[PDB]
């Protein structure tokens, strides 16, 4: 996350971190239930074998509320391709159930129609992760969150050098230097409605980070609710 | 206006049936008696920050 603020105690309980063999985070994810994590398909191509850590906020100190979970089954969308980055979504079923507590809680999955007319028409959403704090930098050791305004679809498309499919949406700023970045991929993009946060997107990609005239690109969750439901029954 | 008007006064999901407002909730929540509010069934309902 470039800019934004540090996630204080209990502010981003649905954040999950995918850690590799070396025990370091490389991508984010969202807690959907005690057994399922939502993330990005392109995150799976990295790290042959990985685990999921929940409840973490500072990758350095072992704090005490962290918890690692092995993945039982990886459910990657078959239509995903590095050539288009379309369908950038996947779901992970864990071996053991996540125990909810301070800093560990799931985000709500909304209904399609309602989410689109009520949630995505909101002024802003919130994105978070342990990603780079600058295009050129190392992964953040502290969990950060950033409020990102929804970006008009039209502006989104003409600002992009790449094709923005219907499974994608823009969020962020034209010039202000705040955006998601490498490492935040697969992480949560939630929209709040009456103090309740619903998963609305998955950090997917962007041309660099916080670049002028460019926005962050997220996987549109409302476009995969049925796929998510079917996956959670697998 | 119905759902177009302040989400039909619903806490969460809002749809229209028989040209009337019907509220519903995400899993882990129970619709209140007024048929509008969403009440949690456990200590960690989805979508709530943990300020404890
Ligand atoms: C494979 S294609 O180009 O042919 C391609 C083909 C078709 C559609 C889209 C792409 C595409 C473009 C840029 C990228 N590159 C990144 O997404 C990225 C780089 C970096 C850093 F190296 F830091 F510069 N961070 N980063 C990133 C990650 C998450 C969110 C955000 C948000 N600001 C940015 C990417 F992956 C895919
Ligand atoms: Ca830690």
């Amino acid at each position: 996350i470039v800019g934004g603020q540090e996630c204080k105690d209990g502010e981003c309980p649905w954040q999950a971190l995918l850690i590799n063999e070396e025990n370091e985070g490389f991508c984010g994810g969202t807690i959907l239930s005690e057994f399922y994590i939502l993330t990005a398909a392109h995150c799976l191509y990295q790290a042959k074998r990985f685990k999921v850590r929940v409840g973490d906020r500072n990758t350095e100190q072992e704090e005490g509320g962290e918890a690692v979970h092995e993945v039982e089954v990886v459910i990657k969308h078959n239509r995903f391709t590095k050539e288009t980055y379309d369908f950038d979504i996947a779901v992970l079923r864990l071996k053991t159930p996540i125990t909810f507590r301070m800093n560990v809680a799931p985000a709500c999955l909304p209904e399609r129609d309602w989410a689109e007319s009520t949630l995505m028409t909101q002024k802003t959403g919130i994105v978070s992760g342990f990603g780079r704090t600058h295009e050129k930098g190392r992964q953040s050791t502290r969990l950060k969150m950033l409020e990102v305004p929804y970006v008009d679809r039209n502006s989104c498309k003409l600002s992009s050098s790449f094709i923005i499919t219907q499974n994608m949406f823009c969020a962020g700023y034209d010039t202000k230097q705040e955006d998601a970045c490498q490492g935040d991929s697969g992480g949560p993009h939630v929209t709040r409605f009456k103090d309740t946060y619903f998963v609305t997107g998955i950090v997917s990609w962007g041309e660099g980070c916080a670049r002028k005239g460019k926005y962050g690109i997220y996987t549109k969750v409302t476009a995969f609710l049925k796929w998510i439901d079917r996956s959670m029954k697998t | 206006k119905l759902c177009s008007l302040d989400n039909g006064d619903c806490d969460q999901f809002c749809h229209e049936e028989q040209n009337s407002v019907v509220c519903s909730c995400a899993r882990g929540y129970t619709l209140a008696d007024n048929g509008k509010a969403c009440i949690p069934t456990g200590p960690y309902p989805c979508g709530k920050q943990t300020l404890e």
